């Protein structure tokens, strides 16, 4: 039985972001722009099952739904090469081109108004899927689709399927409503999302600028380290062997619970195609040295010298060719010089697995690694867009378009309970910097 | 009494009272593995096919321990090669080997 996950595109960001997976993927596997498996990948060591869906020609559909309220980035798709490999049946996109207008709650009636394609599209996923273990949304949220309709598709999603994990590519912001947006999503993935994987678009650039020595990098190259990512995401789950290949799995071992819903992303190597690594024959140890590095960590937390930020739980999945004592090595010397600082309320985390990479997929490194952790530091974040939160709201700023909207056009009692529910977060990362968290209030 | 199964583990044994003071025990032990691996090939592997080379292949009882013994030393060298090129090829022991490894 297949296990079939589910792509759900919410905003021109969540598009991408879905795009550019799809084609990771489709190159992993050796698929053609339009779909079809090429001749060197009747070989791929990858099944396609697992992550698209198959035509009846050969021809492997990816199971992803594209919404966007702009039919531009549904244009440019469709006139991309990968038009032909997505199923035209998959998509929906609403016909009255108004958009949500950068407002959270606008965009949460608009998707409420496009519930039908969208939970239609769903539920024929979830019945043409053997094994489907959930769904990835990947939206942005401080946009108005991406934010609006990707939570009320979140709750959607934890209604209809609370035994489904839910796992979500957040883009996090480096719009004036752009901090009620945050706070909305925040809670909306804290509430009815299982795991939240935050895409620090600042810390993204300022990797860019520091490795690509590309002056003003453009959003295209964000897009294609955000789909590398979500490549290293699914590697684990190409190399037949023992544990954590399960997309409920990686979301306790990433996040610890759906609760914990907050975790950091770290990839390596970190350096462009035209930059020659000097013959650093990567080890376990200077792998995991690289990773540990605070400038390899895609997400932007603050250096506050008020909280001491600790590293919860953590799951690397390293792809490539790796003798397992050369693992088993780094990973006891990274635990006695105590590279990473394990939450002191629960067992020291660290696990790491053994993948093959794709057979199709060029790596320009020999052993990669992609570190996924539940880390205290994303309370820094957290902090950050509950400041900006109480700063829009004690002003009223960018409250206009919101009471425009019949979610807040008496009040704003659902922006309280979420500025509410990120105050609650913060300090429960707080406490988890803490001994006392396992039973903090528990 | 050792079928194809325990033809290599059983099926084949040396006669003591049987053997003579010409020949010696390697040479013994030599000829009794070109011998297995022809027999494991004959029915272990079921490969009835009788081998080119063997069919080319008093002098000899006082030649036992000379040159004929490096003749008997490669001859059970060629058969175990022989078994070898045939399981990497079809029979393929070391790739069960690393798939128990990479499952079990």
């Amino acid at each position: 039985m297949p296990r079939e996950i589910i792509t759900l595109q919410l905003g021109q960001c969540g598009n991408q972001i879905g795009f550019e997976f799809w084609k990771q993927l489709c190159a992993e596997h050796g698929i053609s722009p339009e779909g079809i498996v090429e001749e060197f990948a009747t070989e791929g060591t990858d099944r396609k099952d697992v992550f698209f869906y198959q035509a009846d020609d050969e021809h492997y559909i990816p199971r992803a739904v594209l919404l966007d309220l702009e039919p531009r980035v549904i244009h440019s798709i469709l006139n991309s090469p990968y038009a032909k490999l997505y199923n035209p049946e998959n998509i929906y996109l609403s016909e009255h081109g108004g958009g949500a207008g950068n407002n959270w709650a606008s965009g949460f009636s608009q998707g409420e108004k496009i519930h039908e394609d969208i939970f239609d599209i769903i539920d024929r996923e979830a019945d043409g899927s053997d094994s489907l273990e959930g769904f990835v949304l990947c939206h942005s949220i401080a946009g108005g689709t991406g934010s609006g309709l990707g939570s009320y598709l979140l709750e959607r999603l934890n209604d209809r399927y609370p035994k489904k994990l839910v796992q979500t590519y957040s883009v996090f912001p480096n719009v004036v409503v752009q901090p009620y947006n945050s706070l909305l999503t925040l809670k909306r993935l804290t509430q009815n999302a299982d795991c939240v994987v935050v895409l620090d678009n600042t810390a993204l650039n300022r990797i860019a600028t520091d490795r690509l020595h590309i002056q003003n990098p453009s959003f295209s190259q964000i897009n294609q380290l955000v789909s590398t990512i979500m490549s290293a995401s699914t590697t684990t789950l190409r190399y037949p062997g023992y544990m954590n290949n399960d997309l409920i799995g990686l979301i306790a071992s990433l996040i610890p619970t759906p609760r914990l819903h907050f975790l950091m992303t770290g990839y390596t190597p970190l350096t462009t195609d035209q930059s020659v690594a000097s013959v650093r024959k990567t080890t376990v140890l200077d792998v995991m040295r690289r990773l540990l590095q605070p400038k390899n960590v895609m997400v932007s937390t603050g250096r506050d010298r008020q909280t001491n930020h600790c590293y919860i739980a953590i799951l690397n999945i390293i792809q490539g060719e790796v003798d397992p004592t050369q693992v088993h090595k780094s990973l006891q010397r990274i635990r006695e010089r105590k590279l990473a600082n394990f939450i002191p309320w629960g067992p020291a985390s660290i696990q790491v697995a053994l993948s093959r990479k794709s057979p199709y997929l060029p790596s320009a490194h020999r052993v990669s690694g992609l570190m996924m952790a539940n880390h205290t530091s994303i309370s820094s974040l957290f902090e950050s867009s509950c400041q900006q939160y109480d700063k829009l709201r004690k002003r009223e700023a960018f409250l206009e378009q919101f009471r425009k909207e019949d979610i807040f056009k008496e009040n704003f009692d659902e922006l309280d309970r979420s500025r509410e529910v990120v105050q609650e977060l913060i300090d429960e990362y707080h406490a988890a910097t803490r001994p006392d968290y396992i039973s903090w209030g528990t | 009494a050792v079928k194809a199964d325990r033809l290599w583990h059983d099926k084949y044994a040396l006669r003591k009272p049987m053997i003579p003071s010409f020949m010696t025990m390697d040479q013994c032990r030599k000829v009794l593995l070109i011998g297995k691996s022809i027999n494991f090939l004959h029915q272990v592997c079921h490969d009835q096919t009788p081998t080119t080379k063997m069919i080319a292949v008093a002098d000899l009882f006082t030649d036992l321990e000379n040159a004929f013994q490096g003749k008997i030393d490669a001859a059970y060298f060629e058969t175990s090669k022989y078994l070898l090129d045939v399981l990497n090829k079809k029979y393929s022991l070391l790739d069960h080997m690393q798939a128990m490894r990479r499952y079990l």
